[PDB]
């Protein structure tokens, strides 16, 4: 049920400043008005991220994704190595109901998308080792980080109301974590799932790399600023 | 104090002799709820089993497993575990769990075992000789044999090669033991691999139905997901105990207190990496640690040629645990002092205690 | 056939360095107490060479 379109829907690859976003908790343990450095992987401050307004983009390190959502165009995530039944692949969608995780060897059509009159985007799945069901995820700034380090998969979130137009705005907001999932794959690639009815969105991709970082803690345990050691002397 | 001071006499004055600490009284184990039983009951408790060579296949991963049950359970005949004793099988675990239930006779029950030949063990199923896990066999003659005979459950008894470990044979090629062809029909060289069971209610012991079911443990390099459970214990409060709250093990007095937690913490430090608050998986509250009491003691003595008697402080101890008695005990800024009275009045320091306060000889 | 020789095979728990143990009891295998019966769950912790 799945083919081509007429035309190619080829987002502009624009280039965009990162100003301070992309921080999230990096464990569960709870300080209070401190001071605490810490090394792992972050998107560096003021780096240039791709904004697409739909092709393959490696998965490297990790993954920082963000969409200046208008009424939920944006559906779920593919995830694999060779997109194939050959190897493994995750699947992610949110639906209008809840949220539905699978670990198959699916066969997917060559441009995805969910369309509307549930799954059709791929011809086989067989083999099939983990699934879930969980709670649905969703003028809007979805703002979503990607991990997967020793067998297991970390998404983190966090979810804005803005108003600012076009860019991402100015501000400093932690990112709490969502998913963990035990699961053992070797993604290098991944993708993006449109609800498209047969008759244009906005995001922004940006890496990780690892650094060093400094994070204050107020008094309830909510983390309201950072600094960027690898950076300008005054940082350092 | 002789001791220490590796002397017969000792002069006037204060000396430091050893160090004191409360003892931990219990240990506490704290788990959530648990829940997500692992579905054995569709397995052994199954409306049917399918044929030897056709055995049912059953994967198990991401629940919790119940040994206790099972190996309580006299209801299986035959319960013979290879990989481990089944006693301890509720810790340790592996990542999966494969489950084979098929139907043999009672004769062929020792078939499924590591390092067994037989018709079954060789033309239905092979189990290799390094098989690590379990096999449960109990008789089904009320159900599965029939009156009329239970010909429904065929076994293959012709096979050109044997069967390979964890293969299953469910193939209807025509077995040519001789040199002549077949065209589908079978003949003199011509057999059918597949020969139908007489099951019967009343036909003897060792030929009657008996169900099978071979659990296989894998412990392939993702995590762990099956095994048994954890049990938990009640919790107390105010009192030097040793825990081990979801894997942070210490010891201390647990008090509650009024720290907020945000709803993904699970513990909390304050500085230097030292647990102060935790949270129980059970009741879901904030919980605070406190090292139980300790410090060192000391001797105060008017010195060996005037008496013997001597007093005794606890520095930084709280006057309410000394054990005991002995004499007045007296509350302290630098601790507790026992073996001395107080007075009212206030004379030149002899020996030097603390906090502005001193004491000397008249009783001490 | 030398049949005088024994070694054990069942033990309630590990012997101690230099520790000779010769009193021979039954096993209790299973869950189930053999209360001094050979039979299911019970054999002898002693076996031939
Ligand atoms: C959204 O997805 C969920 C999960 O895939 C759907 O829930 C399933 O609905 C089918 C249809 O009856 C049931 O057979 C399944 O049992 C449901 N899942 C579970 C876990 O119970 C839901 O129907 C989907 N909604 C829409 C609008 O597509
Ligand atoms: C179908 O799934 C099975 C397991 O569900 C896969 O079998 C595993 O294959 C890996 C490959 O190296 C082995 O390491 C494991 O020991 C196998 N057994 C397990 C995980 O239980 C099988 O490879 C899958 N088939 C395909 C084509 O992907
Ligand atoms: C940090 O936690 C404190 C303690 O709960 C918060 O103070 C309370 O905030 C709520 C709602 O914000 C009020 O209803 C209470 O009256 C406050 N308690 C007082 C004033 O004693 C505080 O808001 C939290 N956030 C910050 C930034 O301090
Ligand atoms: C198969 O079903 C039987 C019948 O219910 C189960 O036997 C009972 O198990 C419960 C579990 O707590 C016990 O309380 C009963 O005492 C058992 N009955 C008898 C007569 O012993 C059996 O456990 C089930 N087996 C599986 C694997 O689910
Ligand atoms: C874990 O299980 C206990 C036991 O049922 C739950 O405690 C219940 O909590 C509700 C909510 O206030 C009370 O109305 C019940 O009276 C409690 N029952 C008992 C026996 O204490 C507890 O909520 C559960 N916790 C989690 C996180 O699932
Ligand atoms: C030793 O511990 C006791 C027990 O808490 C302390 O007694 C408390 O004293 C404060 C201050 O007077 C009161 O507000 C509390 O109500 C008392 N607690 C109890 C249970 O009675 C005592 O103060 C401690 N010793 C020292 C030197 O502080
Ligand atoms: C965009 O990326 C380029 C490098 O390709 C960089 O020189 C430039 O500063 C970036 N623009 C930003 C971060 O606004
Ligand atoms: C992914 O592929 C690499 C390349 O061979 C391999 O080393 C790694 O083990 C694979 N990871 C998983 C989870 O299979
Ligand atoms: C006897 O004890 C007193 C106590 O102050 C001391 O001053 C004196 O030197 C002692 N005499 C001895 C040990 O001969
Ligand atoms: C004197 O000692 C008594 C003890 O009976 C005490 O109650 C009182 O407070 C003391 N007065 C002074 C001035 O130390």
């Amino acid at each position: 049920q799945c083919v081509n379109l007429r035309t190619r829907t080829q987002l502009p690859p624009a280039y965009t400043n990162s100003f301070t976003r992309g921080v999230y908790y990096p464990d569960k343990v709870f300080r209070s008005s401190v001071l605490h450095s810490t090394q792992d992987l972050f998107l560096p401050f003021f780096s240039n991220v791709t904004w697409f307004h739909n092709p393959v983009l490696p998965f490297n390190d990790g993954v920082y994704f963000a969409s200046t959502e208008k009424s939920n165009i944006i559906r779920g995530w593919i995830f694999g190595t060779t997109l194939d039944s050959k190897t493994q692949s995750l699947l992610i969608v949110n639906n209008a109901t809840n949220v539905v995780i699978k670990v198959c060897e699916f066969q997917f059509c060559n441009d995805p998308f969910l369309d509307v009159y549930e799954s059709g985007v791929y011809s086989s799945a067989n083999n099939c080792t983990f699934e879930y069901v969980s709670q649905p995820f969703l003028k809007n700034l979805r703002e979503f980080v990607f991990k997967n380090i020793d067998g297991y998969f970390k998404i983190y979130s966090k979810h804005t109301p803005i108003n600012l137009v076009r860019d991402l705005p100015q501000g400093f907001s932690a990112l709490e974590p969502l998913v963990d999932l035990p699961i053992g794959i070797n993604i290098t690639r991944f993708q993006t799932l449109l609800a498209l009815h047969r008759s244009a969105a906005a995001y922004y991709v940006g890496y990780l790399q690892p650094r060093t970082f400094l994070l204050k803690y107020n008094e309830n345990g909510t983390i309201t600023d950072a600094v960027d050691c690898a950076l300008d002397p005054l940082s350092e | 104090t002789k001791c220490t001071l590796k002397s017969f006499t000792v002069e006037k004055g204060i000396y430091q002799t050893s160090n004191f600490r409360v003892q931990p009284t219990e240990s506490i184990v704290r788990f959530p709820n648990i829940t997500n039983l692992c579905p054995f009951g569709e397995v052994f408790n199954a409306t049917r089993f399918a044929s030897v060579y056709a055995w049912n296949r059953k994967r198990i991963s991401n629940c919790v497993a119940d040994y206790s049950v099972l190996y309580n359970s006299a209801s299986f005949s035959t319960f013979k575990c290879y990989g481990v004793s089944p006693t301890k099988l509720n810790d340790l675990c592996f990542t999966n769990v494969y489950a084979d239930s098929f139907v043999i006779r009672g004769d062929e029950v020792r078939q499924i075992a590591p390092g067994q030949t037989g018709k079954i063990a060789d033309y239905n199923y092979k189990l290799p000789d390094d098989f690590t896990g379990c096999v449960i066999a109990w008789n089904s003659n009320n159900l599965d044999s029939k009156v009329g005979g239970n010909y429904n459950y065929r076994y293959r008894l012709f096979r050109k090669s044997n069967l390979k470990p964890f293969e299953r044979d469910i193939s209807t090629e025509i077995y040519q033991a001789g040199s002549k062809p077949c065209n589908g029909v079978e003949g003199f060289n011509c057999y059918f691999p597949l020969q139908s069971y007489g099951f019967q209610p009343t036909n003897g012991v060792g030929y009657q139905p008996y169900r099978v079911v071979v659990l296989s443990f894998e412990l392939l390099h993702a995590p762990a997901t099956v095994c048994g459970p954890k049990k938990s214990t009640n919790l107390v409060k105010n009192k030097c105990v040793n825990f081990n709250f979801n894997g942070l093990t210490g010891t201390g007095v647990l008090t509650e207190s009024n720290k907020k937690f945000l709803p993904f913490q699970q513990f909390g430090r304050d500085i230097a990496d030292t647990t102060d608050a935790v949270r129980d998986p059970q009741t879901l509250e904030i919980l605070d640690i406190t090292p139980c009491s300790f410090g060192g003691v000391s001797v105060i003595t008017p010195g060996t040629n005037t008496s013997n008697q001597v007093a005794v402080l606890y520095q930084g101890v709280n006057c309410t645990e000394v054990p005991s008695t002995g004499s007045n005990v007296f509350q302290t800024r630098a601790g507790c002092l026992i073996g001395a009275e107080h007075v009212n009045n206030s004379y030149e320091c002899d020996i030097p205690i603390g906090a502005g306060i001193c004491a000397s000889y008249q009783s001490i």
